[PDB]
């Protein structure tokens, strides 16, 4: 991946935890995508994308959002962890907010994500 | 029209440079004490600008971006020479980005014929604060 | 010549902009992965060679600042038009200042006569980078 | 940094003991200058025996900042026990390579300096 995203997997108790970094951008974009592609290959049962430490989030990266909660909704229990004003405020503000799950910490990503 | 504070950024129209104006942009925002959510969005309505118009852009097109912040607004204008006049217009998820971010999103261009010699195409928009 | 991730910045040349202008330059020298002493040095010689530029720029005189990263060095340029040659006089602090922070130093101006419609005055400076 | 509501430099003098101490916050530029060198003549006029200027908060030390500091020490220096507080890329670095920490008497933290200046 490009130094300027970051990407780390994870697991709580069964559900994948991938983790972003840096700018989610035209050229870190390929990145996220192959790690989506890599996590969603190994057939999670829930997966929560992490924002926490997103410091740009591109219209690339709120389309590649919206695709995964599309792709794999149906199937696999999806939220995003995402707060404040790079993340969390273009999210609601293209109405995306209605189209996956957010949530303001990983805790009640993880607490929610399931039941 | 400007106002003395506008700052006029003129880059290589090549999407490497988008992560260098987006630093600046956002120095510009924070500097002119806009809160946290106007320089966030003034960080993606200007990438946005410019993405669009390095993907349209001439192999050696410089990208002028004017950041001109106001009294009660921020005024954005960014051009470059293209070799389409569709650069970016209602209907595209990225028009719904700029319209959702800013408050007054036009568009222009030269008329001149982009396969020639390119046609240079301006976006403009207003963030008020 | 100029690199393909070089940067233009164009400002109307007044004391109002000095602060603005070393907040981008600021920016640009982290974001240029320079260290911490590199990006004060950088923030500090290019503050002195705009507040000499200002302090002399004709009413309506634009402050264009070029900022060029190469492989081993940051190159600054400065220049605005101007009402004197002695812009930054041989023997003065900032002579000091200036080859004390950063490396081949030079002032330059495009010798016309600067009553009659101004003269370009710039400085050319380098950010070695280690 | 708005042109509505600029920036300027922050003023606070405490005695420590003492010890004149005048604390400065922000950018020290030329349009800040004359507010330095005010604040300084006020802590002056009030005859100390000992003055430490803190330049810890202080986020740009410019060259005119450089010559106010050099030119106190000139002004005072013989009267009174005069100390910088300064630590940093900002501050003493710049001090330091214009060769005037060999002008007035530096110092890392405050706690430093007032045990200094005695």
């Amino acid at each position: 991946a490009p130094d300027s995203i970051t990407v780390t997997v994870a697991d709580h108790n069964g559900v994948a935890v991938l983790s972003i970094g840096g700018e989610i951008d035209l050229i870190t974009a390929a990145a996220l995508e192959e790690a989506i592609g890599e996590v969603v290959a190994d057939n999670p049962t829930a997966l929560v994308i992490d924002l926490s430490a997103v410091e740009f989030l591109g219209s690339v990266g709120l389309k590649i959002l919206a695709a995964t909660s599309e792709k794999i909704g149906q199937s696999v229990k999806f939220g995003v962890v995402a707060r404040g004003s790079v993340t969390r405020r273009p999210i609601h503000l293209m109405g995306l907010d209605k189209t996956f799950r957010l949530f303001s910490t990983l805790h009640d990503a993880l607490t929610g994500v399931r039941g | 029209q400007r106002g003395v504070r506008a700052v006029e950024l003129n880059v290589a129209a090549r999407l490497e440079n988008l992560a260098l104006l987006r630093t600046l942009v956002g120095a510009i925002g924070t500097f002119e004490d806009l809160d946290f959510d106007a320089v966030a969005d003034l960080r993606l309505a200007v990438d946005e600008v410019c993405t669009r118009l390095i993907r349209s852009a001439l192999p050696d097109a410089t990208l002028r971006l004017v950041v001109d912040p106001r009294k009660d607004e921020v005024v954005v204008e960014a051009s470059a020479a293209c070799d389409t006049h569709d650069v970016v217009a209602p209907g595209s998820f990225s028009w719904h980005v700029l319209t959702a971010l800013a408050d007054d999103v036009q568009t222009f261009h030269d008329g001149r014929q982009p396969d020639v010699a390119g046609s240079v195409f301006g976006i403009t928009l207003t963030a008020r604060r």
